[PDB]
């Protein structure tokens, strides 16, 4: 097959910026075989730029295309706000039909720190036998954030889930919730539970704690 | 089943160009012009050719490139009820062939006359020559090209008719075996050999024509041919006869459902974008016919202007043009010994890349349906000439022209506007274009728009139809100045223009009680195409 | 006017077997060249099949070719897919697409189906209330929803009266379970006067918990 990729898979990009993402193919494409579809978030791929320079009906003027045989790219004269979400390119010159994988077109914003909230396991948990210490840290930016699980000061790095939000739609912050699972016995052997999260926006990593006697 | 193919690209397009133009383009389109209102007749040219010729050139192409057959295989894969379409082309080609290239033949009789200081076709003191011979075109008069290229080369006051064909012209005879000699080797290979002659044989036209126009234009009186050839006259274009020329050149001029398109792009590639191939070769042959008519014109004028002679004496048709009124005019201009070679040998290679596509049509057609000639070309096309060759010596006799000229107006003529009409009947209606419209998108990325499927369905038929009633309704006992062709021989040209529509309901009437079933049941098997 | 609808899809074990439909409307649908386009857990979009407007030209791609058999209805105006030995890497949002033109690409698309393929047991989520570690000027509350399959489970708060200061985290499979999450941020004076609930609702296992937050 004529695989194709794209880069980057994600890009930052603040509104009023000028961004061009390009599409690579392993085999040489005829100019009028290769198209762009945007797919926002919980919807489904719309044609965006067909033949590589023909903007499909209903794309704004800002949007274009440009490149020959194994190069391609899509440019954007001057980013929207609307215009947050992810970019396939496609051939349509030779069987199997392959699609690019993909560029996510995600905003930027002022470094937000992580509101923290810490969570003992529920008594309804701790009846069925398990215990699920959960940590959630919301509003921040960016995306990438690292927490720690410590049990009597001594840090614990298995039994854990971590959750990514997607960029939410107008602040543009992001969340994530950690969740340390044990046992029944695990947890009751212990007393004092801390998860901290080390995030950009503090070189402090900021601390929730609780303890089983209050 | 994954067949030969093209060595290129060009060679191709060049096969297809040099196929559809050939010398219709000269003596045909620009006489036309002339006679029906100059410019203004490009309107019914130019609308039977969007309507009519185009359609028609383009579906055949797509026919070709698709099924990947020859004729007679393609139209039975196609609809196996209409398989005798494929028997009634290649046999009309093959009738053609029989009198087709005695044109080319005397082309190289004139090429081979032109090597000498003096052309012997200028004077009216010489030993074939009346009293009645006067130096030009006249009235009541013969010329001194016209008594040379009659009473000389043809020896055809020698023949009382075509029962008295009188000796054979060894000097005539030879340039037919030249003519079979140069297109024997440029076939017996295929597409290999072929694709590179008609770099030659298509090209060459142009470089003529470039040197001829040139020439023509530099003559006193060129623009005064201009005149008579494109002064518009929209009157015509009221007229029913004018837009029947239009309908009956656009669609001999471009030559579609005639089995050799059909041949030529079965080589193509699968997805080569055939559409792009159709129009540009359909451009390329009116736009030659539009430039040879200045070519022709301007000598046109110049003979009115500078040699004394009438308009209407010198602006004909067809051989009268070229081997009489064209050369008459060389005679006159300096270097006439330069302009005389190369129009004749313009001529020649107008002639051979066609003689080559009406031929491959055949081999080609043949070696998809019976593989014993597929494996053997070499010894077939060998026989096929030697066939051609043998009888061929009978328009090579005194009497001559009169073979050539019952042939001309039977032989393909009819035969093929009815073999072509069944054609468009067949894929848009039976095989349909919603079937037809899916090959294409298969093929090219696209389905035809809905232009295409609306000419291929409503306007080609009638198109089609507005000719065949048109030549029938001009219809008289086939004459030749006062000489006027017995019963029979009007009977026996009937005969070969029938027996090629006779094998439409002979192989229907066939493959129907050939069938399991029913009535009702032979048709759907019978109607069903091969992909299945 | 242009509409096109996929039905069927759901969970379905390997080996098994199912047909995905496209009811198209708003076009003369016999007249153009349907394709089915897959998207990955991952959101990648991957090609299937595609048929022609007269179904006399189909295209596989190689993970499916064999497998899987596009079809077309021209009379009620309905593409379709029937799949068999379905592997786990078919789990995708199958797209009904449509393109004529090679040239012009897929210029609609359908609103999808989700076909799960996995060995993986259907449980019913545990709902665990959350009240935060026994002031300041905000509350933030929670709601587990944990160790359910399949995709995917409703989440709101207080009947979904309130769509502010919420974060419903998506889902995460682990050891073929998934466990979910959501938080909600309210004004500490509206909490614990009154009632915030968190209602999950988990349709594959005819699941509807309504679980409200104490304080203590
Ligand atoms: C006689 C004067 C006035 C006009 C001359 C016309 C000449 C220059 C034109 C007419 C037909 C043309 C050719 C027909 C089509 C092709 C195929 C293409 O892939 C390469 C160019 C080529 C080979 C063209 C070269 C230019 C061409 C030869
Ligand atoms: C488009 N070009 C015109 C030549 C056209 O094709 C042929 C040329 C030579 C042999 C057979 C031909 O036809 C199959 C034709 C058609 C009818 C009568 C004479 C000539
Ligand atoms: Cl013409
Ligand atoms: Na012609
Ligand atoms: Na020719």
């Amino acid at each position: 097959e004529n695989v194709l990729t794209q880069s980057p898979a994600i890009m930052s990009t603040s509104p009023g910026e000028k961004v061009t993402m390009t599409c690579r193919a392993s085999s040489s494409v005829g100019s009028s075989y290769l198209h762009w579809y945007q797919q926002k978030s919980g919807a489904s791929p719309k044609l965006w730029i067909y033949s590589t320079s023909n903007l499909a009906s209903g794309v704004p003027a800002r949007f274009s295309g440009s490149g020959s045989g194994t190069s391609y790219s899509l440019t954007i004269s001057s980013v929207e706000a609307e215009d947050a979400a992810t970019y396939y390119c496609q051939q349509f010159s030779g069987y199997p039909l392959t699609f690019g994988s993909g560029t996510k077109l995600e905003m930027k914003r002022a470094d937000a720190a992580p509101t923290v909230s810490i969570f003992p396991p529920s008594s309804e948990q701790l009846t069925s036998g398990g215990a699920s210490v959960v940590c959630f840290l919301n509003n921040f930016y960016p995306k990438d954030i690292n927490v720690k699980w410590k049990i009597d000061g001594s840090e614990r790095q298995n039994g854990v889930l971590n959750s990514w939000t997607d960029q939410d739609s107008k602040d543009s912050t992001y969340s994530m919730s950690s969740t340390l699972t044990l046992t029944k016995d695990e947890y009751e052997r212990h007393n004092s539970y801390t998860c901290e999260a080390t995030h950009k926006t503090s070189t402090s990593p900021i601390v929730k704690s609780f303890n089983r006697n209050e | 089943d994954e067949r030969e193919t093209w060595s290129g690209k060009v060679d191709f397009l060049l096969s297809v160009i040099g196929f559809a133009v050939d010398l219709a383009n000269v003596w045909r389109f620009p006489y036309l012009c002339y006679k029906n209102g100059g410019g203004a007749f490009l309107v019914p040219y130019g609308i039977m050719l969007a309507v009519g010729g185009i359609p028609l050139f383009y579906m055949e192409l797509a026919l070709g490139q698709h099924n990947r057959k020859g004729a007679i295989t393609c139209w039975g894969r196609l609809v196996p009820l209409f398989k005798g379409i494929g028997y009634a082309v290649v046999l009309i080609a093959f009738y053609v062939d029989f009198y087709y290239n005695v044109i080319i033949a005397w082309s190289l009789r004139f090429f081979f006359a032109s090597f000498t200081n003096s052309l012997p076709w200028t004077s009216c003191n010489n030993i074939w020559n009346t009293p009645n011979c006067r130096p030009f075109e006249s009235q009541g008069f013969q010329s001194a090209a016209s008594e040379y290229f009659n009473r000389y080369i043809l020896e055809l006051n020698r023949s009382e008719g075509i029962h008295d064909l009188g000796a054979i012209k060894w000097d005539m005879a030879l340039c037919l075996l030249i003519v079979y000699l140069i297109c024997y080797f440029s076939l017996w290979k295929g597409i290999s050999t072929s694709g590179k002659v008609v770099w030659f044989t298509a090209l060459f036209p142009y470089a003529a024509l470039l040197i001829l126009l040139i020439r023509g234009l530099t003559l006193p009186g060129s623009f005064l041919g201009i005149q008579y050839y494109l002064t518009p006259n929209f009157s015509a274009i009221y007229k029913a006869e004018v837009w029947a020329d239009a309908a009956t050149q656009v669609f001999f001029s471009l030559g579609p459902g005639f089995g050799v398109l059909l041949a030529y792009a079965s080589y193509n590639k699968y997805h080569n974008n055939v559409y792009k191939d159709a129009l540009l070769t359909s451009f390329i042959n009116s736009a030659t016919s539009f430039i040879a008519g200045f070519v022709i014109f301007s000598v046109l004028g110049y003979m009115a202007h500078t040699l004394g002679v009438r308009i209407e004496d010198v602006a004909t048709e067809g051989p009268g043009l070229v081997f009489v009124v064209y050369p008459a005019a060389i005679a006159t201009m300096p270097a006439s010994t330069f302009w005389a070679l190369i129009f004749f040998m313009m001529l020649a290679t107008l002639g051979l890349d066609s003689s080559f596509g009406g031929s491959e049509a055949i081999i080609t057609a043949l070696s998809d349906e019976f593989p014993k000639i597929k494996r053997n070309r070499e010894l077939f096309v060998a026989g096929l000439f030697s066939l051609y060759f043998v009888v061929g010596l009978a328009s090579c006799t005194q009497g001559g022209f009169y073979f050539f000229h019952l042939l001309d107006r039977y032989a393909a003529g009819y035969s093929i506007l009815v073999a072509v009409f069944f054609e468009a009947i067949a894929v848009s209606w039976i095989y349909g274009t919603n079937r037809f419209s899916e090959d294409i998108r298969d093929m090219i990325g696209f389905p035809p728009g809905r232009y295409w499927q609306v000419c291929w369905r409503f306007v080609a038929p009638i198109f089609l139809l507005f000719i065949t009633v048109y030549l029938l309704i001009g219809y008289e006992p086939l004459t030749y100045a006062d000489y006027v062709y017995p019963s029979w021989a009007n009977a026996l040209g009937w005969c070969i223009a029938g027996s090629s529509v006779v094998m439409i309901p002979a192989v229907a009437i066939f493959k129907l009680l050939s069938t399991p079933g029913s009535l009702r049941q032979r048709f759907t098997i019978l109607t069903t195409p091969w992909r299945d | 006017e242009v509409q096109l609808v996929e039905s069927g899809g759901g969970l379905v074990k390997p080996g098994g077997s199912l047909k995905l439909s496209c009811a198209a409307s708003g076009f003369t649908f016999s007249s153009y060249a349907m394709s089915w386009v897959r998207q990955s857990p991952e959101k990648r979009l991957e090609w299937v099949a595609e048929i022609s407007s007269g179904g006399r030209y189909i295209y596989y791609s190689d993970t499916v070719t064999g497998r899987f058999t596009i079809s077309r209805d021209n009379a009620r105006n309905i593409l379709h897919l029937e799949m068999s030995s379905l592997r786990s890497e078919d789990t995708a949002m199958y797209y009904c697409a449509r393109g004529e033109v090679r040239q012009r690409g897929f210029d609609y698309w359908g609103q999808g189906t989700t076909l799960t393929v996995s060995s993986a047991k259907t449980t019913a989520p545990s709902v665990y209330p959350l009240a935060p570690v026994c002031t300041g000027s905000s509350v933030t509350l929670g709601c587990l929803v944990k160790g359910y399959f399949p995709e995917p489970v409703t989440l709101t708060w207080n009947s979904g009266s309130l769509s502010s200061g919420v974060h419903t985290f998506p889902a995460v499979l682990q050891s073929d379970l998934y466990t979910l999450s959501s938080s909600v941020t309210v004004t500490s004076s509206t909490w614990p006067s009154q009632s915030i609930t968190c209602n999950v609702a988990h349709p594959a296992s005819s699941t509807k918990v309504d679980k409200k937050i104490e304080p203590r």
